């Protein structure tokens, strides 16, 4: 998300998207992106665990 | 030339498969149809690797 | 599909029926409520949209000519009769979902109009199709 | 006996090829509709003598040798020949890229004398169609090379025989859409 | 019925205040929050009239 | 004959799995990443149509607050353009067309004695590319100009590159063909596990009328959805390169109206034959009766398969250009096999013994308005009436007694019905009963008037009104009952998610208690493979008889009219 | 038996005895309220628009009512009600289909004229 918003002027205009969303998605996005992030990476992992047990 | 694979078949008043027909209701096994499963565990030739962390 | 191949005539028999009359009753009636001329959208696409009927009807009527009497087309029959085996059923595969994907980047690549997501989208398509087939070919991992 | 019965994938794919069909009545539909009002101002004519006909024969034999080599691969699997599956396949994956290398041939020299998308309503018409048919073909000389690779790697039970077998379908499919496709746009014009 | 009536007592009284409020409020922006007053008025007494003619003929027992 | 098995001593029961209320960390994550169970996809298949369903009915709600009074309060023309466009567009592709497979992928393996679909890894493909197509036609929201505006049918030459350009109808057109791949990826293995994998003794004939409403949507979906991918193909190839095949001066604006309404009458014809099967399905169980006409249910729904290609330019009356008497008779006809399959449910109610639980409550609440909604659609077929009609508000009135008719009573009808088969739980009644009466006012008010205002001249696609034209008191008791109808979804959610984890306990292979199809023959939910025993099927009803064997001989002596004496004939070799 | 490793049961958890497995409930909270802290504080630049306070403040909303049911974990009960011919806990189902297979249990007793008309004689029962 920091890289992304790096160079996020180069994505709002090729993905026609509001450059002020931009910097919002980057402000908001570094606390509910890794949040969603972990939560469906451990769901994942115990699954793997689970299907490896059966 | 007939594959080794080839389910074993009197070419007479018999076809296992052609265009239309079929002998199961689905898909044939990909591991030979005329294959009985389970087998034995040593002819899997799986080997249980037992580990001991620490 | 004994039945099955038969009810396909008669969709496929009112749709040749209905076609011959669209084209003949457009171009030959003038009703004062539109013009006079064959429309060629309703007759191509209704001549060809019973071609479909015809094809499956078809083809189901050739091979049910050459399959014996099944338990599940045979009236009175037994629970024990296909007993046996179904043939192969796949368990599990994370390939339908990643060819999902590979479509929806073709599919943006496509709206964006831009030339290299298009390429990568279309080879990341053949990729996932692949490997959807050559799922149960994967050979044991030779050292 | 085994009690014979239908082919759950080739039933499956005659289904498919079925609405493929439709899709090309999509097609077919939007060049009939300009053709129509093309023919009322004496303009199609002018937009047709661009065509090169006797090419395009060539590259239709080219594809119905295709399709009878495809068979032949096919009458092959059905004995579990191996080798007459893969010689057969090879020399139609050879016979159906050279199709599609020629019909991108007709392209380029068909742009190059006046023909684009963006110059006429028959040039949009014409591409659209033959455009999609195209991908189409490549599309099932990809499903080809797949196939000659699944062969390669499986024991070729009845299993790889039915994959061979409704590839060679989608195959017959395609060859049969042009040539209603190509009776549609150099003969009757 | 205990329940019942005092839902259709209260959805009664919101959906009187909205139709009042209405009034006021002419062609503003708070006649669309008036609009989800009666709204829920209305469907608090249609509650009321649901759990009554459950009461009346129930297809559930308490165990 | 019958060939009774010998007693074998020891035979207890089978495992009876376990309901959903009991899930661990883990057990659901990855498994439906890669899932092929058709159980666990149409589960899921399901729940993402209702959550689009939501999401798609938020926009109605802003659409109709806007309306609420004269003047633009917090909308503004091209908001409220885009927002009906997306509306119709989400609620009839995104949640219509997905609910009818989530339906198809349960229970047609479990109607039919299957273990599985024909080809489980496709349908697994078909959930997975309607999803992915729903996400990139909602993208266009996240684009500074906006979505799609042009409404659901996207006419030329308003959607052209000229007119209507931005990158928002790009991916309304691209959305609507990739969620067009997974209707055709679906059909393809609802016709081949009908054709191949069927029980032993179920006959074509024996099959649920469910069943045969899905096999008549699936080969009517394969050639409806390419030609709208053509057609779509086709202004995308207009959009993107500089193709002139929808100019205005060559066809373009009919050309496309044609190729258009071609599919937009069988999408239309998708999304009720289904629901009507459902239907068939409750109103026998609940009734005490067998489905009266079964053969006369499978012809009217073979002649409604047929007939719905030939009537398509009824949709365009007004445009002057299309034969008006070909198109306002055939479309007559149409109208007569579903008088018939509509006269066979009042046949089985008929003397009937009626328990009024959620699902019968939902089927017969369905039939009273889709009926009205029916009602006023030959209204619609006769050109000296379609003059006044077409593209107006009356038509809008009549297309949400027949959309909300089939596709929200029936498919409600249909959670309640088959909760306990696919969770082993029950749904609360009192909960149930709450959420129809909800959603029956609320709808019935916000849709009754609208009949009258589009008379009076209101036509369809307006963002705004003047005062002076007597549109104001309709439109402000519309947005009220609008704002409860959107209310009843509480209930229901909160049925659903509490119903889930703690609803009552089924111990019963057949909770409703008269179920007459195979899904009722097993385990609630079933294990893994549909079947750890199979019946004996005698007729379409194999469940019921599996049941009640005690009144076989009745449910045969006294099906018939009368004349019936075949009890008394000698015995065949 | 299931085996507890550091507070993480293997029931759960399969491998929990191989890695580290589960967070303390307590650092969940302190990570979440936290991020509502940065969320709020948000609201502090030079913006002159409404837009974004408004995407603000919904998602603080939505992590404050996360961050509520993942402390007081609120649960229910089984409804424990009882629906038209539907049995209570404890009833066991009967084979329906070996019962209809082998003239057993529910297909116990039929009159002669029922055995006729499933397409069985009664002399051949005994
Ligand atoms: C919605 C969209 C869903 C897409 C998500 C699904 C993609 C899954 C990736 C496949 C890799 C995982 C795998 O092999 O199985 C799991 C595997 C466990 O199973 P396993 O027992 O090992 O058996 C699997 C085989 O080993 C595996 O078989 P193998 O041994 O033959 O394969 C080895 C290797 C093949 O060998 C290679 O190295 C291939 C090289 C790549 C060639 C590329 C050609 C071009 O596999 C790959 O690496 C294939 C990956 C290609 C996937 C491409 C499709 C991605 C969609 C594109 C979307 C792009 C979005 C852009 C982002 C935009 C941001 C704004 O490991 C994992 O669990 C990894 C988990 C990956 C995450 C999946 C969960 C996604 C949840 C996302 C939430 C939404
Ligand atoms: C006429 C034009 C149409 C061509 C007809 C194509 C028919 C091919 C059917 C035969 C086939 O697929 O063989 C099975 C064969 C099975 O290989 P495998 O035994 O599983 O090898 C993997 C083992 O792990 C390790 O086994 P390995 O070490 O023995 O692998 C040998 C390795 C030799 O190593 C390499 O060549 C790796 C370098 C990749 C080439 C990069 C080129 C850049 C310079 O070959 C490859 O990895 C395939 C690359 C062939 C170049 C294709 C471009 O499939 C392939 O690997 C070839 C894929 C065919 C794709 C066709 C693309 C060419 C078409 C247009 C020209
Ligand atoms: C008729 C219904 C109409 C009314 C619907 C609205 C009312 C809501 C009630 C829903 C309900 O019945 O319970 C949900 C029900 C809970 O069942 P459960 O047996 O209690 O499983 C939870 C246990 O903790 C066992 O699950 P777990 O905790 O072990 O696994 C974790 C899982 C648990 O959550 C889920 O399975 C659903 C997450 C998908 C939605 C969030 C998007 C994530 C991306 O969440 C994930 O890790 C998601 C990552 C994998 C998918 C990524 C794609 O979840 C489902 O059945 C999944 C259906 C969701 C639709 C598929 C969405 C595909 C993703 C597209 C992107
Ligand atoms: C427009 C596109 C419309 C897409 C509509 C959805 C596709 C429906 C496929 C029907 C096939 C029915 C079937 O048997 O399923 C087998 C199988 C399902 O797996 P399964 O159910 O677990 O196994 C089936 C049996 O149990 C076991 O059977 P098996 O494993 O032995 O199967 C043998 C397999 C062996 O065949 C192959 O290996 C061929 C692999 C495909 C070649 C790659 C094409 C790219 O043969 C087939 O795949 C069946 C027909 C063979 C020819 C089909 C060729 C389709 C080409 C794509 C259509 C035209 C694209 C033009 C548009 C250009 C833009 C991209 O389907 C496939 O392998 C997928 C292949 C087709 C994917 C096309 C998706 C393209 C979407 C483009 C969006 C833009
Ligand atoms: C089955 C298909 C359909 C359903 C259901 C449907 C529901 C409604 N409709 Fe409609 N509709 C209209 C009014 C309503 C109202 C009041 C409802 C009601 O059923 C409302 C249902 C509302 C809900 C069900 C909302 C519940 C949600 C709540 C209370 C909060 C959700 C919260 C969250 C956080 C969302 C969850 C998010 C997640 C991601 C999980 C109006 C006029 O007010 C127009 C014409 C506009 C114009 O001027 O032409 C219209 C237009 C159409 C069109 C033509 C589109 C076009 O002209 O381009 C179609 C095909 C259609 C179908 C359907 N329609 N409708
Ligand atoms: C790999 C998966 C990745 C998926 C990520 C997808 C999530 C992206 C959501 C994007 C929402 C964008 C909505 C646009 C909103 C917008 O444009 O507003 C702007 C301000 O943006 C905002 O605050 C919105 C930021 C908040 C978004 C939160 C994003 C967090 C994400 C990462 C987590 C949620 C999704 C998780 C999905 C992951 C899947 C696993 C579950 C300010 O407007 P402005 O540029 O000033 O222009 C106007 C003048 O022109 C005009 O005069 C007017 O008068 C002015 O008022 C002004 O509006
Ligand atoms: C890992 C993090 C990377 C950090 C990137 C930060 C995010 C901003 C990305 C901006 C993307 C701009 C895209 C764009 O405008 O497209 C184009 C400009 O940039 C590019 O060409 C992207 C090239 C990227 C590599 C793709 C190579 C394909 C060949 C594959 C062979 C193996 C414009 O479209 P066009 O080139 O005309 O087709
Ligand atoms: C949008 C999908 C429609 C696909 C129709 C296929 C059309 C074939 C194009 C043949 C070239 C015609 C000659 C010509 O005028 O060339 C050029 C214009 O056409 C093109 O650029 C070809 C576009 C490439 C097609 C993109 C493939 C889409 C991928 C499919 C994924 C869904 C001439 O350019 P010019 O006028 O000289 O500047
Ligand atoms: C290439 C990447 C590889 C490196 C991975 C990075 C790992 C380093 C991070 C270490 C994390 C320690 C986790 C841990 O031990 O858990 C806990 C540490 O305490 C915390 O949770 C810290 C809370 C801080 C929250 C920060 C909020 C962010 C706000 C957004 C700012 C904009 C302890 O775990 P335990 O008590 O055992 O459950
Ligand atoms: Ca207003
Ligand atoms: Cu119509």
């Amino acid at each position: 998300l920091l890289t992304v918003s790096g160079g996020n002027d180069v994505y709002a205009m090729q993905f026609h998207v509001s450059l002020n969303a931009m910097t919002w998605i980057g402000r908001i996005g570094l606390i509910v992106g890794p949040a969603i992030a972990y939560f469906i990476t451990y769901r994942l992992c115990i699954g793997l665990q689970r299907s490896d047990r059966e | 030339f007939v594959d080794p694979a080839w389910p074993e078949h009197n070419p007479a008043d018999g076809h296992v498969v052609t265009e239309l027909i079929s002998k199961v209701a689905g898909a044939s096994s990909p591991w030979g149809d005329d294959k009985e499963f389970p087998v034995s565990a040593e002819e899997t030739g799986y080997v249980h690797p037992y580990t001991r962390i620490n | 599909m004994k039945s099955s191949a038969k009810l396909m005539y008669g969709p496929t028999v009112f749709m040749a029926a209905m076609a011959v009359i669209y084209i003949f009753a457009t171009m030959h009636v003038s009703d004062g409520g539109s013009v006079k001329g064959v429309e060629w959208v309703g007759s191509v696409a209704l001549v060809l949209s019973a071609g479909l009927t015809l094809m499956l009807g078809v083809y189901l009527h050739f091979t049910e000519v050459r399959v014996d009497v099944l338990p599940e087309d045979w009236e009175e029959a037994e629970v024990a009769d296909k007993a046996g085996t179904l043939g192969f059923f796949s368990p599990s595969s994370i390939w339908p979902a990643a060819m999902s994907g590979a479509v929806g980047f073709l599919a943006f690549g496509v709206v964006y109009f831009h030339y290299w997501m298009i390429a990568v989208g279309l080879m990341l398509l053949i990729f996932t199709i692949t490997k959807l087939n050559l799922q149960y070919g994967v050979p044991k991992e030779k050292h | 006996a085994a009690l014979n019965r239908p082919n759950m994938v080739s039933v499956g794919t005659i289904v498919f090829l079925s609405q493929e069909l439709m899709f090309f009545a999509g097609l077919f539909a939007m060049y009939f509709v300009s053709r129509a009002n093309g023919l009322a101002n004496g303009s199609w004519g002018e937009q047709t003598d661009h065509l090169n006909v006797p090419y395009a024969l060539l590259i239709t034999v080219i594809l119905v040798s295709s399709s009878v080599t495809c068979q032949f691969g096919v009458f092959a699997a059905e004995r579990g020949d191996v080798y007459g599956l893969r010689k057969w396949f090879l020399v139609t994956i050879i016979l159906g890229s050279i199709f599609v290398i020629g019909q991108g041939y007709e392209y380029i020299t068909l742009v190059g004398h006046g023909l684009t998308i963006q110059s006429s309503v028959y040039g949009s018409a014409f591409f659209i169609t033959t455009g999609f048919h195209a991908l189409h073909v490549i599309a099932g000389v990809m499903a080809f090379v797949v196939v000659l690779m699944r062969i390669h790697k499986s024991k070729f039970t009845p299993a790889q025989a039915t994959a061979a077998m409704v590839v060679s379908y989608y195959w017959h499919f395609v060859d049969v859409v042009w040539i209603g496709l190509f009776i549609t746009i150099y003969f009757i014009q | 019925m205990g329940k019942s009536f005092a839902l259709l007592v209260l959805g009664a009284i919101i959906l009187a205040g909205g139709v009042w409020y209405t009034i006021e409020v002419g062609y503003s922006v708070m006649a669309i929050v008036a609009a989800l007053i009666m709204a829920a008025g209305g469907g608090i007494i249609t509650w009321g009239l649901a759990v009554a003619a459950d009461v009346n003929s129930p297809t559930s027992h308490k165990i | 004959m019958t060939a009774v098995a010998p007693r074998v001593d020891g035979h207890v029961a089978p495992q009876r799995p376990e309901p959903t209320g009991h899930a661990r960390k883990g057990s659901k994550a990855w498994l439906m990443m890669t899932t092929t169970d058709h159980k666990q996809l149409g589960i899921m298949y399901i729940i993402m149509s209702f959550s689009f369903f939501f999401l798609g009915g938020l926009m109605a709600l802003l659409i109709r607050a806007e309306l609420f009074t004269p003047g633009l309060q917090f909308l503004s023309n091209e908001q409220f353009n885009q927002l009906f466009t997306m509306h119709g567009t989400v609620m009839l592709l995104l949640y219509g067309t997905p609910i009818v497979w989530g339906f198809a992928n349960y229970v047609l393996p479990l109607q039919i004695g299957a273990p599985d679909v024909a080809f489980p890894r496709l349908n697994a493909f078909g959930f997975w590319i309607t999803t992915v197509g729903g996400v990139a036609m909602l993208t266009g929201f996240l684009t500074p100009g906006g979505a799609a505006d042009f409404g659901w049918t996207m006419y030329s030459p308003l959607s052209d590159a000229i007119h209507s350009p931005g990158l928002g109808s790009d991916m309304w057109i691209v959305g609507v063909g990739a969620t067009g791949i997974g209707s055709v990826a679906s059909a393809i293995n609802m016709l081949t596990t009908i054709l191949c994998l069927r029980a032993p003794g179920m006959t074509m004939f024996r099959m649920p009328i469910f069943t045969w409403n899905i096999f008549v949507v699936s080969v009517l979906a394969l050639l409806i959805f390419p030609l709208l991918l053509a057609a779509a193909l086709g202004v995308l190839y207009d959009r993107k390169l500089g193709g002139h095949l929808y100019d205005p001066a060559n066809g373009g604006s009919l050309l496309w109206q044609h190729l258009f309404w071609f599919f937009g009458h069988p999408e239309v014809y998708v999304l009720a034959l289904p629901f009507f099967g459902i239907v068939s399905e409750i109103i026998p169980v609940f009734s005490r009766k067998p489905m009266f006409g079964y053969v006369g249910l499978i012809f009217a729904t073979l002649s409604i398969g047929a007939l719905s290609m030939a009537v398509w330019a009824h949709h365009m009356f007004v445009t002057g250009a299309v034969l008006l008497p070909f198109f306002s008779f055939m479309t007559f006809l149409i109208s007569v096999p579903t008088g018939v399959k509509f006269f066979n449910w009042v046949g089985t109610m008929w003397k009937g013994h009626i328990t009024w639980e959620t699902p019968m409550i939902w089927s017969v609440g369905f039939m009273a308005t889709f009926l009205f909604g029916g009602l006023t659609g030959i209204m619609l077929a006769s050109p000296p009436l379609d003059f006044h009609l077409a593209d107006s508000y009356f038509l809008i009135a009549h297309f949400h007694y027949t959309l909300f008719g089939t596709v929200v009573f029936a498919s409600c009808a249909g959670v309640y019905f088959w909760f306990p088969k696919m969770t082993g739980r029950m749904m609360d009644e009192r909960l149930g009963k709450i959420h129809f009466w909800l959603t029956f006012v609320g709808f019935h008010g916000t849709f009754l008037i609208q009949h009258w205002v589009g008379n009076m001249g209101m036509p369809r696609r307006y963002a705004d009104y003047l005062d002076s034209d007597g549109f104001t008191i309709y439109n402000q008791i519309s947005t009220v009952f609008s704002f409860l109808l959107g209310l009843s979804v509480i209930p229901f959610i909160w049925n659903v998610f509490k119903s889930w984890r703690y609803g009552e306990l089924v111990t019963v292979d057949d909770p409703w208690g008269y179920g007459n199809s195979l899904e009722w023959a097993t385990s609630c939910p079933p294990p893994r493979h549909n079947f750890a025993s199979l019946p004996r099927i005698r007729s379409e009803r194999p469940a019921f008889e599996l049941h009640y064997p005690h009144m076989i001989e009745r449910m045969r002596a006294e099906a018939h009219t009368g004349h019936h004496d075949d009890i008394n004939a000698p015995e065949l070799g | 038996e299931p085996e507890i490793y550091r507070g993480v049961s293997t029931l759960d958890e399969p491998s929990a005895a191989w890695g580290w497995h589960g967070l303390k409930r307590n650092t969940i909270q302190l990570a979440g309220w936290i991020s509502v802290l940065f969320m709020l504080g948000y609201n502090f630049g030079n913006h002159k628009g409404h837009v974004e306070t408004i995407w603000l403040l919904v998602i603080t909303a939505l992590l404050v009512i996360g961050l509520l049911i993942h402390l007081f974990e609120p649960k229910l009960s089984q409804v424990r009600t009882i629906t038209s011919r539907n049995k209570p806990v404890g009833h066991v189902e009967p084979d329906w289909t070996y019962d209809q297979a082998t003239l057993t249990g529910t297909w116990g007793n039929l009159t002669d004229s029922q055995l006729r008309s499933v397409n069985i004689e009664p002399s051949r029962v005994a």
